């Protein structure tokens, strides 16, 4: 099981992943400390919220390990109520939009069924499947581009709803295309050395999904982007 | 007051911390979200002092400090490089490379100023 | 076969060991930003200062993920020089009298030597293997008594140094007294679950140890205490 | 408002920010390094909330949860835990054994109060 060569990896990824927000929360905190004469009320404020919103980084990061060990334990669960899928993209696409701009990105929401949708699952759980799209839609786009987005589409489908999480960025290669979904697999590119990534999300999405007992699957060529489709029935059984 | 500091980082965050702690020792700083940038930047003036970081999207930190130490007016001004990769074989590759100091991420704002202020100083 | 079964465990653990501080972190920062007002200047400087060394804590325990890859990866360096081991003790015992004085552990370091004591070995990496054990001892120790302590015992013999660090806390069943030593092993006990561990202390550790060309060994039983034993040639052959 | 809070904790650190953020708002607290201690402080008086973590050395919150639980004056003193675990059945564990609320680690002190709140004014 080769598994012994990736987490070794997945080791520095961590490592890496985990002190950019250190970096940022102990480099305000001593500057914070050392310089309350040359701070203003306001510049202070936004200091200290910047070690606010570094943690708040940090802790779902450290949520991804939490979760993660959850599911290769196959220990944990799902509970499932009547959610307007309509207002949990849109409330998850609205808990982006930070993230979207630092990258330059717009976020969209499509409806091509009527919106008052009703799903019986986990909000919890689906809100956190799509932050997983969403998010990965952006730091994975085109380096430089003006045309860029991220786009929900709500569907149903076969008794069953369908969203899909289309990019118009980067895109991914076809022998990688079905080990994305993996424990610790991460598209390793001249491109994209750069990208924190823990390479956990989408197994952690899959996982999540296939309780629902729904799947996730793609479609991508390396210029257009990519396509993400989460098939979860209205009702699982 | 007079130094200039031409600072280099794919990080809003990191460079508003790293600038606030440089003007707070009167230098003047020129901000780069990355590496095309930081050399477009820079055939128009010449910093008396770099401060480049090394993982970033349309050109790396590495290309960067490569076009610095082949060119005659670049080679001789000092770069302190602010890595998040400790592994002390990135230092050489970096020092070969033609840094002139390099300082692991997560670092101390003092320490690091009490660098750059040695660099200005020689 | 297992490792795969304890890396499961070794990722919860990554987890709950660096939320501990991220806990202090979060939690002083929202304070220090909602409390201003209610903040006396001695208050906030001690508060920040908080942030600092929680920040510090959790920068450490990110640099041991960072050893260990550079060592399975059989990727890591070692700078020999001129260093009196005497004082590169201590210099590594009152780095501990902070942690060890809060856990109600006194430290001592003897000698069976004469102590101006030369070594040609790595300074910094054997402080970082003195610093595993004094931690260890502390960590590790009876959870009540005023009795205990954690010792470094320096020793020539064959020619070579002989490092020693004696503990009267607890020990280990001799069914794992040299499975400690393999990356990602713990010791998991009723006694002993509420320690923060990663596993790979040790076994950072004897890598160093080993690239020494020296051992590491143990003895120890389930109530006395326990002996780490550090044999280094004094001068590489 | 005049109540007393009981605090749990064998964090020293974080005994000092909940404790400053409970003094906040005028409420009185006696702390406790255990499970062991926070009895020995409980025969004393009784407390109109008790604030406990889980993990501790001598004796863990899940014993002093259930000790609550089967006496007839400490059960109806409303107890917040505050764990490190998350875990969505670590909380159902929690419940059952008697807490009133649990608050998973890290917490925003400004809920925690708008939460011990909400159980001071039951
Ligand atoms: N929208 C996307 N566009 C391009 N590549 C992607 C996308 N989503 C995931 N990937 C690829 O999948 C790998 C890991 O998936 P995941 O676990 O979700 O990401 P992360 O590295 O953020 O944990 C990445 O290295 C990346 O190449
Ligand atoms: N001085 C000691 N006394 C008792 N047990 C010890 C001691 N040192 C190490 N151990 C055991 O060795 C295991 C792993 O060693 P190490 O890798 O240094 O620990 P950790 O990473 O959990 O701190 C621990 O889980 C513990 O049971």
């Amino acid at each position: 099981k080769r598994i012994d060569r990736m987490k070794t990896e997945f080791i520095a990824n961590i490592s890496h992943e985990l002190r950019t927000p250190l970096t940022a929360i102990k480099a305000y905190a001593e500057t914070i400390y050392n310089s309350l004469g040359e701070l203003d009320l306001s510049t202070l404020k936004e200091f200290l919220e910047v070690i606010i919103d570094q943690s708040n980084h940090l802790e779902n990061l450290l949520n991804e390990l939490l979760d993660f060990s959850r599911l290769e334990r196959k220990s944990l669960q799902i509970n499932r109520e009547k959610v307007d899928l309509c207002d949990l993209v849109e409330s998850a696409v609205n808990a982006i939009k930070e993230f979207a701009s630092s990258h330059n990105v717009n976020v969209l929401f499509e409806s091509n069924v009527p919106c008052p949708v009703e799903a019986y699952i986990d909000p919890t759980r689906i809100r956190q499947v799509l932050l997983n799209l969403l998010n990965n839609g952006v730091k994975y786009s085109k380096k430089d581009a003006p045309d860029k987005y991220v786009k929900v589409i709500l569907d149903e489908k076969d008794g069953g709803v369908l969203i899909i999480v289309e990019d118009n960025g980067i895109g991914i290669p076809d022998h990688a295309k079905d080990r994305i979904f993996e424990q610790f697999y991460r598209v390793d590119s001249s491109l994209t050395y750069e990208v924190p990534g823990t390479g956990l999300g989408l197994a952690i999405t899959k996982e999540i999904v296939e309780l629902h007992g729904g799947r996730i699957w793609v479609e991508s060529e390396v210029g257009k982007g990519s396509r993400f489709f989460v098939w979860i029935p209205k009702d699982r059984a | 007051m007079s130094k200039k500091v031409l600072l280099v980082d794919d990080s809003a965050v990191l460079r508003k911390i790293v600038s606030f702690n440089l003007k707070k020792e009167g230098y003047e700083v020129i901000e780069a979200e990355n590496g095309q940038i930081a050399l477009e930047k820079l055939s128009e003036f010449t910093p008396d002092l770099i401060v480049l970081d090394i993982m970033m999207p349309v050109m790396d930190g590495f290309t960067v400090l490569k076009k610095l130490q082949e060119k005659e007016e670049w080679k001789r001004i000092p770069v302190i490089v602010l890595t998040a990769k400790g592994g002390e074989e990135d230092e050489s590759l970096a020092l070969s490379l033609g840094a002139r100091k390099v300082m692991r991420k997560p670092f101390s704002p003092s320490q690091f100023i009490e660098e750059v202020k040695h660099l200005l100083n020689e």
